[PDB]
């Protein structure tokens, strides 16, 4: 990353502003998820397609669906791998299949499953917990080292009931510990579980916060703070104690007092979490909003849309803002823009604000061997990122690159 | 075409009536610098788009003119027409005093320096690291704003080591010894006599004349070189009301370019130099050597007036290339974000004189410059 080094002063925002692009996709999508940088946008596409977007020129590179497995009725929800070399995709065709880009068109393995699904969670790269629909336990799905045994392993002690609480519907991983997987139920109440990754499993935390269909749980990336998203109008962000051994404690709640529209979608800044932004449900609401998560206000809203979005995606790297607008199905996108400078014209200008009142000094009337070092690449960027991991560049399909003149 | 104008509440003055003639430069708090209260000149007019402001008193025993020329003070001492607006001075020391955050600007005294040899004293009160000075000499061709040593209308003294300042230019020609807390600055300043300079005139009036010109037409500019006679005054100078007061609207001269005659011996341009001029300073009374033997000989042909091309060559009309008695180099002083020097007249106050014979100070002359300009335009009232 070296344009965000050339690009400003020196100031870069923490949340985009504006929004940009647009990516006309007239079959409608329901997820948008990013890769783990931000080139390739993967994204859940209504019929059962996946229309796979790098995201430098808006047109796409592949489609994860033509040789074996693809998806027949919708695809629901797709995470990525720590490295962008892997897809872990639930659909409704009853069916969640690991993909790799090594292979961009085929499936590696599949499961037949029971009934539908509602979304997918990966902690490492191959074991990835999926949400059955109408099951109190979560059977994670791991590819082990044979492929064919994707063990149920059923998300609940042998002794512990959830009955009255309802099926398991969210299972999203920590980031910090990566063994503990906090659940949340149907009717109100949230589980944790510490997977041994044996399948030892303990019911650390068991609670209920108040009684609604939990629709998503998200963790900030430090682990400090998570948010719940109920079935009624409220967002609830907790604050996380994990030495295992949790406890959780209230510390903000975000509604709306005028429309009352649920919460779709939820999703936290990059470092600590220090922003969340939500998606409402009902229509004329056409707009992501923000919120600083300590103070609570509503700080800023994202007014670029005309419909009302769906999911949500936030890439850190390249700051963007993905969301499917639901009804006309394009992907909105944001973007922080950087306006153009003419100071890089010639090697001295300078875009002064204001006209400045400069001094008159004397001078108006009058007539190496540093350190070079070229081995090592970059470490941190000026966002302050996890770079120096050079990623899995996913490559473009040359095996039929020839024929791409002639007919699809 | 317009009439001369008539006399006011406060032009004609009773006997026990002490109120001063033109109306006094007032001042006010501007800084305070050498644990002094310096003072500015607030309500009077000021040199603008080569042009000049004089005080005029009204004159009542003339016919023609109703109006004659005086001054303020009674000794010499800076004038207030070369002034910025953010320029401070005192009646303590006299010394003139840019703000803290203001520019390089300078002011002249308007001792009149024709011919003659001529010496005054110039006291510099301080200086500091960020503060410079550049004391010396400049004509009434070179304005106020501008600190002098720009061009050859003036020449400069830097303020360390004292590099002589011609065009922009910097030359350690003298013995280097820098200014201090204490010290003082005294121009030694040999000119050579009227009849000198009257020579050097038709020199530049013969030469431009029909040695190098063969523009469309150039016989009625030749014409303006022809007539260009080597003390005689073709002068406007009209009497104003100004700020509800009396000043005059004196004509001054544009700029212009480096006077190169071609002697047909030196086979290059040769340039019009006076008749042994000596450029001495005196650091606390020490001898530092002649800087500038070519002080410029400038009355007639050397400076151009505000002169009118289009509306004027039609038909009466006046010269291009003519005297009056404000023509000469003057006593400047330049200051830089508040560098206090001062500049010193009498021989009372002197501390540092030459065994001469001819020293001779401003108000010699400045006493000429009263009686001249009343019988420079005695002349005028026929």
């Amino acid at each position: 990353a070296n344009l965000l080094l050339q690009d400003p002063f020196g100031v870069l925002k923490e949340y985009p502003e504006k929004l940009t692009h647009t990516l006309e996709v007239p079959v409608a999508a329901v997820c948008v998820k990013f890769s783990p940088r931000g080139d390739y946008l993967a994204v859940g596409c209504s019929n059962g397609a996946i229309i796979i977007y790098d995201m430098d020129s808006l047109k796409p590179i592949a489609m994860l669906g033509t040789h074996s497995g693809a998806h027949t009725r919708s695809v629901q929800s797709v995470c990525w791998s720590n490295d962008g070399r892997y897809l872990w995709s639930s659909g409704r065709d009853w069916y969640a299949k690991l993909w790799d880009m090594t292979q961009p068109t085929k499936c590696f393995q599949q499961y037949k499953f029971d009934g539908p699904l509602w979304s997918c969670h990966v902690v490492r790269w191959n074991v990835c917990i999926v949400t059955v629909v109408e099951e109190p336990t979560a059977y994670v799905l791991t590819l082990t080292d044979r492929q064919n045994a994707f063990h149920c392993f059923p998300l609940l002690e042998q002794d512990q009931d959830i009955s009255g609480h309802g099926y398991t519907l969210v299972a999203c991983p920590h980031p910090t510990i990566e063994s503990i997987i906090i659940t949340g139920t149907s009717k109100g109440w949230i589980n944790a579980f510490q997977l041994d990754l044996e399948d030892k499993i303990r019911c650390c935390y068991e609670e209920k916060i108040a009684n609604a269909n939990i629709k998503q749980i998200i963790i900030s990336p430090s682990g400090t703070r998570i948010a719940i998203n109920g079935s009624d109008r409220t967002i609830r962000q907790y604050q996380l104690i994990v030495e295992h051994s949790v406890s959780i404690e209230l510390e903000h709640k975000y509604q709306d007092i005028i429309n009352r529209l649920q919460w779709n979608t939820i999703f936290f800044s990059n470092h600590s979490g220090e922003y969340l932004v939500a998606s409402a449900h009902g229509s004329s609401a056409h707009d992501l909003y923000l919120w600083e998560t300590s103070s609570g206000s509503l700080v800023r809203v994202l007014e670029g849309a005309d419909e009302e979005l769906l999911d949500i995606d936030w890439n850190f790297y390249s700051m963007r803002i993905a969301s499917n607008g639901f009804e006309s199905g394009w992907v909105y996108m944001w973007s922080i823009v950087i306006p153009p400078k003419w100071s890089a014209l010639a090697p001295d200008f300078e875009e002064v604000e204001e006209n400045i009142d400069y001094q008159e000094k004397e001078n108006e009337f009058d007539i190496e061997e540093i350190a070079i070092d070229l081995c090592t690449p970059e470490k941190y960027d000026v966002r302050g990122n996890d770079i120096s991991m050079p990623s899995f560049v996913i490559p473009i399909d040359y095996e039929g690159v020839i024929i791409q003149q002639h007919w699809a | 075409s317009v009439p001369v104008i008539p006399y006011l509440d406060y032009d004609i003055v009773d006997l026990g009536s002490d109120i001063k003639k033109p109306d006094f430069p007032q001042l006010s708090e501007s800084h305070r610098i050498n644990e002094q209260q310096y003072y500015i000149t607030e309500d009077t007019p000021l040199n603008k788009r080569n042009f000049m402001y004089q005080p005029c008193a009204a004159n009542l025993m003339l016919d023609k003119l109703k109006y004659c020329g005086t001054d303020y003070f009674d000794k010499s001492s800076i004038n207030l027409m070369d002034r910025s607006d953010k320029l401070a001075f005192s009646l303590d020391d006299h010394s003139v005093s840019v703000s803290e955050n203001c520019g390089w600007r300078s002011v002249r005294s308007d001792v009149c320096m024709k011919e003659g040899k001529i010496y005054w004293e110039v006291e510099v009160k301080n200086v500091s690291d960020t503060s410079h000075i550049r004391c010396g000499i400049s004509r009434r061709e070179a304005s106020t704003e501008t600190p002098v040593g720009c061009d050859f209308y003036g020449y400069s003294i830097r303020d360390k080591g004292l590099q002589v300042i011609h065009e922009g230019r910097l030359h350690t020609v003298l013995k280097p010894h820098e200014m201090q807390a204490g010290d003082r600055i005294g121009f030694l300043l040999t000119l050579p006599s009227l009849q000198s300079q009257s020579e050097q005139a038709m020199d530049y009036s013969l030469k431009r004349i029909q040695e190098l010109n063969n523009k469309f037409n150039k016989e009625f500019y030749k014409f303006l070189l022809r007539s260009c006679e080597p003390t005689n005054v073709v002068r406007d100078q009209i009497a104003i009301r100004y700020k509800n007061q009396l000043f005059y609207e004196s004509t001054d001269y544009v700029k212009t370019t480096k006077p190169e005659y071609y002697d047909n011996r030196d086979d290059m341009q040769k340039f019009y130099e006076l008749e042994n001029s000596s450029f001495e300073v005196f650091v606390n009374g020490v001898s530092h050597g002649i800087a500038f033997e070519g002080l410029t000989p400038f009355l007639p042909p050397f400076s151009e007036l505000q002169y009118n091309e289009k509306f004027y060559l039609h038909h009466e009309i006046r010269n291009k290339y003519v005297n009056n008695n404000r023509l000469g180099y003057y006593a400047t002083l330049s200051s830089f974000q508040g560098g206090t020097a001062s500049i010193i007249t009498e021989a009372m106050e002197l501390k540092f004189l030459p065994k001469d014979v001819d020293i001779k100070t401003l108000n010699d002359i400045y006493n000429e410059q009263i009686a001249s300009d009343i019988v420079w335009d005695l002349i005028d009232e026929i």
